[PDB]
């Protein structure tokens, strides 16, 4: 059994997002598939089951038209078309493998969720994307580092000395800014005898913007 | 109704612990209860199904049962190398749907505190050239976490949207946190001494860094 | 020649059950399992009268 798929791309509210996980190693005509999201700090929520045999899919009490589903017998992969995304959609998507089969509303007590693996990550956002316009950060044993700002989405990778330094490189978690930006912080430790003599640079790569900015930190003048 | 769970549990290694899931008559007992457990940075997995058959893929270590309104998941001992949340799920005719519990943190049972060190990073002239000014201060080398960082200009605190990130666990048995603050250049040069303080539940230090060098 | 449908838990003795499943109170609906592994004697027949 496998559920290998691709990561879900960030979407503006009032748009649509697609998550689909591959099915192989079995026949896709007996297992009703579920969708579910892992809400942070609490439990999960259910909206309906999808049967690949007949058009008999139902909906839950609180989810009428937010979720829409279509089936596929040629590829045996279900298609997801979400509508009207809001702030409470901030959760990872996993496709739930359910053992057995059930159509009427008095057989679903015996089924249990079988396989979880490599789920999708989805967060509706104040802004879909944007290129970084970062500037180097002046330093204050002694410490120095560079901050990243005006970038979306999470995360970014910061490397020092072209990846030759890996000791003390900790990715400080960002914060939810009001403007929608974040700030990943990475710091390194040097002795106080070398602060403005040895050249130190950090490299930040951006995946959806294809931007790699090589910024050199300098003391404040 | 919503299935509820305690936010966390405290069980030292070497002795058995149990987790309770309070419910109702129509959700628990007359309907089976499943227990989901998810790894950090990975996928979840069912622990016990139908409250009496154990899935293949786990040795005879855990135990789960239901007793009327509540169900108990007996955890005979605990290993410090694996700490995983437990989810409570059931079925209810009224909501004709699957409803999920709160989830529980399990932790081992003490270590002495450490000495925190805080650094302050004023921006360079490149940031001030673009008509903006932001400040960052970072706290590290402290155990355990749960710290709160606030800014201070040595005379009066400023609240212009002060934010503090959640503490994070590193790989060298220490905790870290950072604080961010973005202002305008005119209010940036209105004061000539900035600092941020940390609350280590008994330890507090001030990092006095002048905005000159 | 009469049909009956119910969901209340059956009490086989004097145990008062009103939603809970005791050792004497059992759910009166038990489901099958239909797989190609089973032989001729454990397969569903659409019996019509």
């Amino acid at each position: 059994v496998q559920l290998v798929q691709s990561g879900a791309e960030v979407k503006k509210p009032g748009a649509s997002v697609k998550v689909s996980c591959k099915a192989s190693g079995y026949i896709f005509s007996d297992y009703n598939i579920h969708w579910v999201r892992q809400a942070p700090g609490q439990g999960l929520e259910w909206m309906g089951w999808i049967s690949p045999d007949s058009d008999d899919t139902n909906y839950a009490q609180s989810f009428q038209g937010r979720v829409t589903m279509t089936r596929d017998t040629s590829i045996t992969t279900v298609y997801m078309e979400l509508s009207s995304l809001r702030s409470d959609d901030t959760a990872v998507y996993f496709c739930a493998r359910s053992v057995g089969y059930c159509s009427l509303n008095s057989c679903q007590r015996w089924m249990w969720f079988d396989t979880w693996g490599q789920g999708a990550l989805v967060t509706v956002s104040s802004a879909s994307t944007k290129g970084p316009s970062v500037f180097p950060l002046a330093p204050s044993t002694a410490a120095l580092g560079c901050l990243v700002k005006d970038y979306f989405p999470e995360p970014v990778t910061v490397s020092w000395n072209s990846g030759a330094l890996t000791s003390g490189v900790h990715t400080f978690p960002a914060v939810l800014q009001s403007s929608g930006l974040y700030s990943l912080s990475s710091v390194v430790t040097v002795p106080s005898s070398s602060l403005g003599t040895q050249t130190y640079i950090c490299n930040v790569n951006h995946k959806p913007s294809n931007t790699k900015v090589d910024k050199k930190v300098e003391p404040k003048s | 109704p919503v299935l509820t769970q305690p936010p966390s549990a405290s069980g030292p290694p070497g002795q058995s612990v149990s987790i309770s899931c309070s419910g109702s008559r129509s959700n628990i007992g007359t309907n089976f209860v499943y227990w989901y457990q998810q790894l950090p940075g990975a996928a979840p997995k069912l622990l016990i199904y139908k409250n009496d058959q154990r899935p293949s893929g786990v040795p005879e270590r855990f135990f789960g049962s239901k007793s009327g309104t509540s169900a108990s998941l007996a955890i005979s001992g605990l290993r410090s190398e694996d700490e995983v949340d437990y989810y409570c799920a059931a079925w209810d005719d009224s909501l004709s749907g699957h409803v999920f519990g709160a989830g529980t943190k399990v932790t081992v049972l003490g270590q002495p505190k450490a000495a925190p060190s805080v650094t302050l990073f004023p921006p360079s002239s490149e940031e001030l050239q673009a008509n903006k000014a932001t400040l960052v201060c970072l706290i590290s080398d402290f155990y355990p976490g749960a710290v709160t960082v606030a800014w201070k200009a040595d005379s009066s605190p400023v609240k212009a949207g002060v934010e503090t990130t959640t503490p994070s666990k590193q790989s060298n048995n220490k905790y870290a946190a950072s604080s961010y603050l973005s202002l305008t250049p005119e209010q940036w040069k209105s004061h000539r001494s900035y600092s941020c303080q940390v609350t280590h539940e008994g330890s507090t230090v001030e990092k006095t860094v002048a905005p000159t060098e | 020649f009469e049909r009956d449908i119910s969901t209340e838990i059956y009490q086989a003795g004097n145990k008062p059950c009103n939603g809970v499943a005791g050792f004497n109170c059992y759910f009166p609906l038990r489901s099958y399992g239909f797989r190609p592994t089973y032989g001729v004697g454990h397969q569903p027949y659409r019996v019509v009268v």
